[PDB]
RNA sequence: GCUUUUAGUGGGCCAUUUUUGGUAAGCAGAACUGGCGAUGCGGGAUGAACCGAACGUAGAGUUAAGGUGCCGGAAUACACG
RNA sequence: UGAUAUGAUGCCCUGACGAGUAGGCAGGCGUGGAGGUCAGUGACGAAGCCUAGACCGUAAGGUCGGGUCGAACGGCCUCUA
RNA sequence: UUGGCGGAAAGGCCUUGGGUGCUUGCUGGCGAAUUGCAAUGUCAUUUUGCGUGGGGAUAAAUCAUUUGUAUACGACUUAGA
């Protein structure tokens, strides 16, 4: 549909983006992915930060290099657990890792691009009411990730003018919009409006 | 006669041999093999340096357990060495190799060294005591080697095909209105 | 116009298979568009190009095709099973395919 | 200027080689069966090379034939060359490896006469 | 095994497309009255309705008759056989045993 | 001898081809194709153009013209599985046609008599098709798929 | 239906049911059948014996046991808790 | 079996079947030497050897081209180890 | 060409002014075939090489020698118009 796709991880399920994810690069989609450390994990803060203890023991017992590596930030937690669907030791699993691109935050172009969801990930579309859950900033930050507040301050300041742009446009889309108005009831308006225009 | 494969023009080339040399094949592979390509001059030079610990000779095939010098890092190599005997063998050939060339009135600063291959001569045994009453095989290693000098010459020309093209009615519908329509 | 397109865009999926066996004889291929297997048994028999690029000019082109058509449906998806006059490479699960409007039966 | 045939189908063209004939230079690619007690080949797991069966074999109608059609046929000399005198829409000579140059001359000129096909004419061709 | 009481459109449909005989053995396509009067003559029967209809009624001669067809060979259900698992009896959600008048739909959808 | 003879040769008779039972009956054509009918070829030299149906020939193919004045497409064979039909038509009854068959195209640059032939059928076409506005605009336009078209749901 | 002559074998092991000794055992010993051994193929990730199904070379269809979020062919299907 | 044309173990029609260790049998491939034959091949190049060149056979194998080579060698019916 | 903005990887965004091409907003004139009933019917962007001429620029590293804050050999750390 389109040559590149970029997600806003904001409020979306890890494995369930994840696996979607997955699924498109090996179908040949790019796809770029938003603000990972706004994502959420089923299960409450504890659980999963009693979950990456549990994967942060795993090491090589003769030489800890060799062993897993365990990554803290936000969009790492989330290229492993779409790593995972992909099958990477291929030369078909690499090409379509490559079609991918996690980011913390939403980066230069990426920012002036718009970005989409996920609905069958989304977080309030899926989860019940009531149930608990996990946000993946919090969670890194308890296993290391350094650059939360650097991040939190960016995007405060993208989302000062971000904020100015949408003002202006909500601005030019009432002219538009007047304008549009005062050609209804025109010929051609009416015309339009048979053929369902 | 009947050296091993060589491409180059015979009018233009002069050559020399020696058989059942006693010398270390592995070694003067490896030596051989430094020089092998060189404008003839530039490789002369070269040996004799070699022999006065100025350059090495780069070890590429049998290297392993051999030590290090900075001297390998002009060819970008850790492991290279100083095959005394293996050099004054070679530049033996070499030197006869210009006389040929001379003898058979080939302008010598148009010359390198177009072909040299050494490989292995029969061995020679003899003999060493183990221990526990025990004899093992003590052995030589000698080799044959062949080089060939040649003029350098200036490029190729061209020489080419004209790669007859097929194509279809259809194929050649479109060509000829791509003139009709534009340029 | 800006667009000459008489196709509609499709993708090179997998080679019909199980779990661990594939068949090259059969591609299984996504149409754009194509939610359903009802919406997918108006393709059927439609011709398939894949189109790509070579080094060595041929016949006057370095554009060389090769060609299919499409068979059956395949699954609840709108996926679709098709085969080609000689089977595709399979470094291209994943790249784009052109599916034709002929033959037409409207 | 064969006589018809039903499309040749050749049903498997690859070579079938020893197992193992790809692994030391002792083993010969020559067929040979595995008689070994614990071995895949012999037991047909998935995965391993195919071994000759009778239901490979060619259609009786096509079987023998050339790709032009003619069932080949060895030849010394003139005398062999023309037993194929009333079929040269079946069979066709090929010049045995032994035969001279100059007697080539002569058996390639009754060919022509003769219209019988041969399959190696530029053998041993001063040219 | 599975089995049930067939209908007149299904014995019908069973011999017309799938219906052999056993004539020297050799397994022959019925496919011409013929073949049928050759070889159940002595019955009477000399067509493929005759048969049909020595099987439907379970005539006198039912055991000359039914001997005389091959077992016919169905290919699996072309919709599949409804039940997750089929090696249950058919009352407990299975494929096997009586199920009847419901041997029709199954033996149409193998046939 | 290098090899010896067979003890038995084929017979280089060839056979009779047995006495087939095909006969070739007529092509019934798909309703939405009928003298008039506007359609989209959908390959060939005009692929994309929007051209007008007027015969059924012999040889199973439909007789198209642009016209000619219109889109640049002349009086033309074109097979009726490359075609879409679409619903929108002109009353082709003062156009002749009758002169048109399979022979006339035989291949055996351009006759007059094509030329003139080309003049004759689209000044009667034209004169219909200046009846309906737009029509003609739409006949000199190339049909493409837009994002988001999906055939197997629009309706032409 | 009947006759002659001869090979290999004469360490076996497993599963449901019956069952002896033993606290028990991937232990030891019997009963009937079906298996592995001698046997690949689909399923149970993996596995001698389980489930399904027994093999000439192939084309098209349909299925079994088992599956259909992604790895992975196949509903992020429907429905009540 | 009907000549006047070429395989009677042949030719033609038809149906069913195809797992396999130990083991049995059958039909074939290849080698040294022997009887017979093709008045077989060859210094105008026998045999041999090399060759991600060609062709026939399910296969054992067979045939050709090209290179190298230098004095002998092969097809068929049979005999023999 | 004017003025301004953007450092998260800004390498892109906005604005001024004249020039210029197109405009399917509407109405005209001419062209299209014979590519023969389909054959992607070729219009994208990667890197590199060889000459031309328009600006622009005119070094270092290594070997050897040398120090010992270093060193098994390489390596390191000094020094040398
Ligand atoms: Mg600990
Ligand atoms: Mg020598
Ligand atoms: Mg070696
Ligand atoms: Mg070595
Ligand atoms: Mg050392
Ligand atoms: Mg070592
Ligand atoms: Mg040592
Ligand atoms: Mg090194
Ligand atoms: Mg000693
Ligand atoms: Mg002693
Ligand atoms: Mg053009
Ligand atoms: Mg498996
Ligand atoms: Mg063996
Ligand atoms: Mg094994
Ligand atoms: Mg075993
Ligand atoms: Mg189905
Ligand atoms: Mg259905
Ligand atoms: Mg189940
Ligand atoms: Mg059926
Ligand atoms: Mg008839
Ligand atoms: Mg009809
Ligand atoms: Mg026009
Ligand atoms: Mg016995
Ligand atoms: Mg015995
Ligand atoms: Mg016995
Ligand atoms: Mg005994
Ligand atoms: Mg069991
Ligand atoms: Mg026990
Ligand atoms: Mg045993
Ligand atoms: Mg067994
Ligand atoms: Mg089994
Ligand atoms: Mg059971
Ligand atoms: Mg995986
Ligand atoms: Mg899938
Ligand atoms: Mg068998
Ligand atoms: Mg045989
Ligand atoms: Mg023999
Ligand atoms: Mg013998
Ligand atoms: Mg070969
Ligand atoms: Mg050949
Ligand atoms: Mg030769
Ligand atoms: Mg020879
Ligand atoms: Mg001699
Ligand atoms: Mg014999
Ligand atoms: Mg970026
Ligand atoms: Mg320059």
């Amino acid at each position: 549909v389109e040559p590149v796709v970029v997600i806003d991880g904001k409020g979306h399920l890890v494995g369930r983006l994840a696996s979607v994810v997955a699924k498109q690069l090996l179908n040949g989609q790019k796809i770029v992915v938003v603000r990972a450390e706004e994502l959420n994990i089923s299960g409450e803060f504890f659980r999963n930060k009693l979950k990456y203890h549990d994967f942060l023991r795993k090491a090589t017992a003769f030489n800890k290099t060799r062993g897993p590596f365990h990554f803290r930030a936000p969009s790492r937690i989330f290229y492993k657990a779409l790593r995972g669907m992909v099958s990477h030791k291929t030369a078909r699993g690499k090409a379509a890792l490559e079609r991918l691109k996690v980011f913390e935050g939403i980066p230069p172009p990426y920012d002036k691009k718009k970005r989409v969801v996920v609905p069958q990930a989304l977080r309030v579309l899926r989860l019940k009411p009531g149930r608990k859950y996990t946000t993946l900033g919090k969670l890194s930050t308890s296993v290391g990730w350094k650059y939360e507040d650097v991040v939190a301050k960016l995007e405060a300041k993208r989302k000062v003018s971000s904020a100015e742009y949408y003002a202006k446009k909500r601005a030019f889309t009432k002219k538009v919009a007047s304008a549009n108005a005062t050609a209804a009831e025109s010929d051609v308006a009416k015309q339009l409006a048979a053929l369902g225009y | 006669a009947r050296y091993g494969a060589t491409s180059t023009n015979p009018a233009k080339s002069a050559s020399a041999r020696g058989s059942y040399l006693r010398v270390s094949f592995k070694n003067t592979r490896e030596t051989a093999q430094a020089i092998n390509g060189w404008e003839l001059t530039k490789a002369q030079k070269y040996l004799e340096q070699v022999l006065d610990h100025q350059r090495a000779i780069p070890f590429r095939r049998f290297n392993s357990s051999i030590g290090r010098t900075a001297q390998g890092k002009e060819f970008g190599v850790t492991k290279a060495r100083w095959p005394a005997k293996s050099v004054k063998f070679v530049q033996g050939l070499l030197q006869n190799a210009a006389a040929n060339a001379e003898a058979k009135g080939l302008d010598a600063t148009k010359l390198y060294v177009s072909h040299i291959q050494v490989n292995q001569a029969p061995k020679q045994r003899r003999r060493t005591y183990r221990a526990h009453g025990r004899i093992n095989k003590y052995e030589s290693s000698p080799s044959h080697i062949e080089l060939v000098v040649t003029e350098k010459e200036e490029a190729v020309a061209k020489a080419a095909e004209k790669k007859v093209v097929r194509l279809t009615s259809r194929q050649r519908g479109r060509i000829a209105a791509q003139k009709r329509i534009a340029a | 116009a800006e667009s000459h397109r008489l196709y509609v865009k499709g993708k090179h999926l997998s080679y019909q298979r199980s779990k661990r066996v594939n068949n090259p004889n059969v591609s299984l291929i996504k149409i754009e568009g194509v939610a359903t297997p009802q919406d997918a048994q108006f393709y059927l028999g439609k011709r398939i190009a894949y189109v790509y690029r070579a080094s060595k000019e041929v016949r006057g082109s370095k554009i060389r095709v090769m060609w299919g058509k499409v068979t059956r449906t395949h699954g609840n998806s709108g996926v679709v099973r098709a085969t080609f006059r000689n089977n595709l490479p399979a470094k291209t699960f994943g790249a784009s395919v052109r599916i034709f409007l002929y033959p037409s039966n409207i | 200027a064969s006589l018809p045939h039903p499309k040749i189908v050749k049903k498997h063209t690859k070579k079938f080689k020893r197992h193992h004939s790809d692994r030391y230079h002792r083993v010969a690619e020559n067929w040979r069966k595995q008689k070994g007690i614990d071995s895949v080949v012999r037991r047909r797991f998935r995965g391993n090379i195919s071994q000759p069966k009778i239901g490979y074999g060619s259609n009786k109608k096509t079987k023998f034939l050339s790709p032009s059609g003619h069932k080949t046929f060895l030849v010394a000399n003139v005398k062999d060359l023309e037993t194929l005198t009333m079929h040269t829409k079946t069979y066709a000579a090929e010049i045995a490896h032994n035969i001279s140059a100059k007697n080539r001359v002569v058996i390639l000129a009754r060919a022509k006469a003769l219209g019988i096909k041969v399959t190696n004419p530029k053998g041993r061709l001063a040219l | 095994v599975a089995y049930g009481y067939p209908s007149y459109s299904t014995i019908r449909q069973l011999v017309y497309k799938r219906g052999f005989g056993k004539i020297n053995k050799q397994r022959v396509p019925l496919s011409d009255n013929a073949i049928i009067e050759a070889n159940l003559g002595k019955y009477g029967i000399l067509s493929i309705d005759d048969l049909i209809h020595e099987i439907i009624t379970v005539g006198p001669h039912f055991k000359q008759a039914n001997n005389f067809l091959w077992p016919f060979k169905l290919s699996n259900p072309s919709g599949g056989w409804g039940v997750p698992r089929k090696f249950k009896h058919f009352i407990q959600g299975g494929s096997f045993g009586n199920r009847e008048e419901f041997i029709n739909k199954l033996v149409k959808s193998m046939n | 001898s290098a090899q010896k003879a067979p003890k038995w040769y084929p017979s280089e008779d060839v056979a009779a081809l047995k006495k087939t039972r095909k006969a070739a009956r007529p092509q019934k054509l798909r309703a939405s194709l009928v003298p008039g009918t506007v359609l989209i070829l959908l390959a060939g030299r005009f692929r994309g153009k929007r051209v007008v149906y007027l015969k059924h020939l012999e040889d199973n193919t439909l007789l198209i013209s642009g016209p000619f004045k219109v889109n640049g497409v002349p009086l033309r064979r074109v097979n009726a599985r490359y075609v879409i039909a679409t619903s929108t038509k002109v009353s082709v009854e003062g156009v002749n046609v009758e002169k048109f068959n399979v022979e006339y195209f035989a291949k055996e640059e351009i006759k007059a008599e094509r030329v003139e032939d080309q003049k004759v059928v689209d000044k009667a076409l034209i004169a219909e098709i200046k009846k309906t506005p737009l029509l003609k605009q739409y006949l000199s336009a190339s049909f493409s798929l837009k994002n988001g078209d999906k055939p197997h749901m629009l309706k032409f």
